[PDB]
């Protein structure tokens, strides 16, 4: 899964 | 609510707690019993909530997929027919995310965003609209799927406008906004293009105003410039 | 009971599925669920029950002592005074987890135990039984303490009696009670002595029977064997 | 904190 903040 | 009867700031006491103790259920509820007070939060409480939220959500979109993998295996040809229980189970976690999603819209929505004025506040809780309703869009399959979808990319949208015009390029609520709207693009919009483009010139217009920054503040927005070159590098 | 609608053998399906899902608190609901059929437990079952409640009260103990940590050292001489919320939150959490040993307990009581006739469910029951007293007495300052600190004894020692006159030195039911009564006499009993030379007999003649096992059977018994000598080296 | 199963 790809970053998130 | 059942945090009606407990002070604001022992609200927010216990939230920190909670985080400690890694007890984000309960970090959640004490910050919806804050925001219930009607003030406006502030920066810190604003991180609050949002980090508690996030944990729970978090917890729950993990779920759902490994039960949302074992389900779309069963369904495969020759898989043995295990009855109605896997289904049944991803839509209790479902129904659970979803609940959690249209509280925390309801937060924002009743009364959050309407009472933020300021550039920080209001981008912030744009994007957790934005946020909210892409969880949402995740695991969304009728009638209103498209709409969902829209919701997000409108909050979005809004808050990158916003962002803009007010802020810096390196920003953290800036730059935190922009990963997440560029995943958006890339997992739910079925736009990879828009997504890398965005990540690009996200990363490049930080990295110009970085020699404006003192050392603390170079560190806060160089940490989110690291996630969006983590995002480019797994997408090119 | 909100289970009670539910197949049995959904149930411990759905049971599984939260496993892997990493949904503990779901995990111990549908095995409460199960178990309040009425029906016996197969060794598969009780490896479920087990398994979601220590989850589940392993994390709420976490939480306690991180909370009874902060609560320590809000009573010592030069900190400030903040109030009641410390205390507050660490009673909340603590009620959640008495809460959670009363319904296990429960359940080994209504009708768990009474049932169990051969070694390996009544000595894993009874071991259960100890386990959930011991929670209780970790949290326990109260009239009842000491009863509570017997209550998990007395069933410890029912379960290493039946332990030993009917089960091999390597059986794991036999070995993780051991490691477990241990870390009671330890932790709880203030009886150093009688953790230590407990964890050392039990570690010594399982070593001298692991002679009669298979492969598989060898990997089991020395894991555990392991955890002995874990807390010989922590306590020596 | 010591090994319990
Ligand atoms: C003043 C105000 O409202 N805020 C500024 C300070 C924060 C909250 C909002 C805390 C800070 N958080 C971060 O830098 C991290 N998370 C994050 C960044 C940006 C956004 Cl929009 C959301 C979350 C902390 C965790 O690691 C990633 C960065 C913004
Ligand atoms: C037949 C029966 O009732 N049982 C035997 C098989 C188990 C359940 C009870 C699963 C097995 N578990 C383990 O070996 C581990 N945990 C554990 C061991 C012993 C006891 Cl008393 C409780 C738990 C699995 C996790 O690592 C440690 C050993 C016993
Ligand atoms: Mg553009
Ligand atoms: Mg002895």
């Amino acid at each position: 899964f790809p970053a998130t903040v | 609510g059942a945090m009606g009867s407990m002070e604001r700031a022992s609200l927010i006491q216990k939230a920190k707690l909670a985080e400690q103790a890694e007890r984000y259920e309960d970090m959640a509820a004490f910050m919806k019993g804050a925001v219930e007070k009607g003030e406006e939060l502030s920066c810190e409480e604003r991180n609050l909530l949002s980090v508690a939220y996030k944990n729970v959500v978090g917890g729950q979109r993990a779920a759902w997929r490994v039960l949302s993998s074992i389900e779309q295996k069963s369904n495969e040809e020759g898989s043995e027919e295990k009855g109605p229980e896997v289904r049944e189970y991803r839509e209790k976690v479902e129904t659970e995310l979803q609940g959690v999603c249209d509280t925390v819209l309801g937060l924002l929505d009743s009364h959050l965003i309407k009472e933020a004025g300021d550039a920080e506040s209001r981008v912030f809780y744009l994007k957790m609209k934005g946020d909210y309703y892409r969880y949402l869009a995740e695991v969304a399959t009728g009638d209103d799927k498209k709409r969902i979808i829209d919701s997000a990319r409108s909050a979005y949208q809004e808050a990158m406008d916003i962002s803009k015009k007010e802020m810096p390029p390196t920003n953290p609520i800036r730059l935190g906004l922009a990963l997440n709207f560029s995943v958006f693009h890339y997992e739910i919009a079925n736009s990879p293009e828009e997504a890398i483009s965005l990540a690009k010139t996200t990363f490049d217009e930080a990295m110009a105003d970085l020699h404006t920054l003192s050392e603390d503040s170079y560190k806060d927005s160089t940490l989110i410039m690291q996630l969006l070159r983590d995002n480019l590098t797994l997408w090119t």
